[PDB]
């Protein structure tokens, strides 16, 4: 029994919850720090999995398991709130998203069929290092957790986080920032994702859209249609020559937020570098041979459920964009731009940063879906959307 | 985990 809305959440008991360092939901927090002292001794021995079910840390690797991988949360991932669209993470971005600098594959946590060898269940962790307020802490970053549909209501996930939570424990990290759709003790922050139609003719097809309440199709279309070109000077995709820039221009930017990742340079390498299908990054060279600027967007594609016809959703999720010279209304109006160029359905960015400020003036239309912005054993005032400068996959 | 949203 998943919560959605905060409402259903206040009627909710949270039997795994409530024996974690976490905040309850009701309390307000007026402090800083941890929830608990770091532990000087870490349980040695996993946990317990239900009888016929083992542990099996997966070498992303070997293409075979990266492959199972793929198709544990091809078929069983996080879904839409009416069961009509899946994620459906390739497995070259798994790759990327599961291996960063520092990736460790002990937090490449899977759950096996004794007999039969079928993953059944994933949680994974990857390092790094959080500005959260007045502090810079390393965290994990918690992602991925999937239970196979056939092994769900069986307590599964609870045993898939304290086994993180161990396997992180034993590396000496004690806290982990995570993300979910659904409302947990307790959000640090509440964020909205915004859509901006690509190819409104697909997504309405499909019902990811519908005609909006006074419109016909090929008003829909004029409305959403687009430059063939973007506009701003010097738009070029980010090179090995801009790794140093990026990384500096990323720094400067995020100071205005509240809760950061602090990247180092590989991480921007790895985290910016473009990925035909993964990741993409452009920056704005001027007139003196300068990156001012740099957008980017992941690609994230989901799987269209029962439809005999189109199978398929590409979509573009906003990343991290930084504005010192070019507004940023440009530098949104050119993703999309080139998101479309690339033959994305729709663009979706959430309402943190200063997404606000363009959001509604490039036609994004409000989703139905939350992401609500987590911590781990780190008490702190919650804060409002645009005051959320961190993005995760 | 990410959270899959679909215009309201
Ligand atoms: C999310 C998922 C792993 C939960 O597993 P489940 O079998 O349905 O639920 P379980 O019986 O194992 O245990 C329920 C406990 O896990 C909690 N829980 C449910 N979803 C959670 C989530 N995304 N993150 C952390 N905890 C979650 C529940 O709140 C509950 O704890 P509580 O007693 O304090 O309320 C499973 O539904 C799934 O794989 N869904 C599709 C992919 C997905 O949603 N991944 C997580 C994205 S945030
Ligand atoms: C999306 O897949 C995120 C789901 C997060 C599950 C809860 C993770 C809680 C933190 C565990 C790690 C703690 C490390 C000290
Ligand atoms: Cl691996
Ligand atoms: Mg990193």
């Amino acid at each position: 029994g998943p919560a959605k809305t905060m409402e259903e959440a206040s009627k909710r008991s949270y039997q795994f919850w409530d024996t974690q360092p976490v905040p309850k939901l009701g309390e307000v927090v007026n402090t800083h720090g941890p929830v608990e002292p770091d532990k000087d001794n870490i349980r040695q021995e996993p946990y317990t999995l239900p009888q016929g079910f083992t542990w099996d840390a997966l070498d992303l690797g070997d293409r075979g398991v990266l492959k199972e991988l793929y198709t544990l949360l091809n078929e069983n991932y996080v879904e839409d709130d009416d069961n009509m669209f899946r994620f459906d993470y390739s497995p070259e971005f798994l790759l990327w998203a599961l291996r960063p600098p520092g990736w460790l594959p002990q937090w490449h946590c899977g759950v096996r069929v004794v007999s039969s060898r079928k993953l059944v269940g994933f949680i994974s962790a990857i390092p790094a290092n959080i500005h959260i307020y007045d502090t810079e802490k390393k965290m994990v970053e918690i992602n991925f957790l999937c239970v196979h549909k056939k092994l769900r209501s069986k307590r599964v996930a609870p045993v898939l986080i304290r086994e993180i939570t161990r396997r992180v424990h034993l590396e000496g990290i004690f806290q982990a920032v995570y993300t979910a759709g659904v409302v947990l003790p307790k959000p640090v922050g509440t964020c909205r994702y915004w859509h901006r139609s690509l190819n409104p003719r697909k997504l309405i097809e499909v019902k990811f859209s519908h005609l909006s309440r006074n419109m016909t199709m090929q008003r829909t279309m004029k409305l959403y249609r687009l430059p063939e070109t973007p506009k701003t000077a010097g738009l070029r995709p980010m090179e090995t020559k801009d790794i140093p820039v990026v990384h500096q221009l990323l720094t400067r930017y995020l100071k205005q937020f509240h809760l950061t990742p602090v990247m180092s340079q590989e991480e921007v390498e790895h985290w910016f570098y473009p990925q035909e299908n993964i990741i993409d990054t452009f920056v704005v060279e001027n007139a003196n041979g300068e990156v001012t600027d740099f957008l980017s967007f992941y690609t994230l594609p989901s799987t269209i459920m029962n439809h005999p016809t189109h199978k398929s959703l590409k979509a573009a999720y906003s990343f991290y964009n930084v504005h010192t010279q070019t507004p940023l209304l440009d530098l949104m109006s050119d993703a999309l731009v080139l998101a479309k160029m690339k033959g994305f359905d729709v663009f979706n960015a959430l309402d943190l940063m200063e997404n606000k400020t363009f959001l509604e003036k490039l036609k994004f239309g409000i989703g139905d879906g939350n992401l609500q912005y987590y911590l781990y054993n780190w008490k702190c005032p919650s804060m409002g959307a645009e005051k959320v400068g961190l993005v995760l996959q | 985990g990410n959270c899959f949203s679909k215009p309201r």
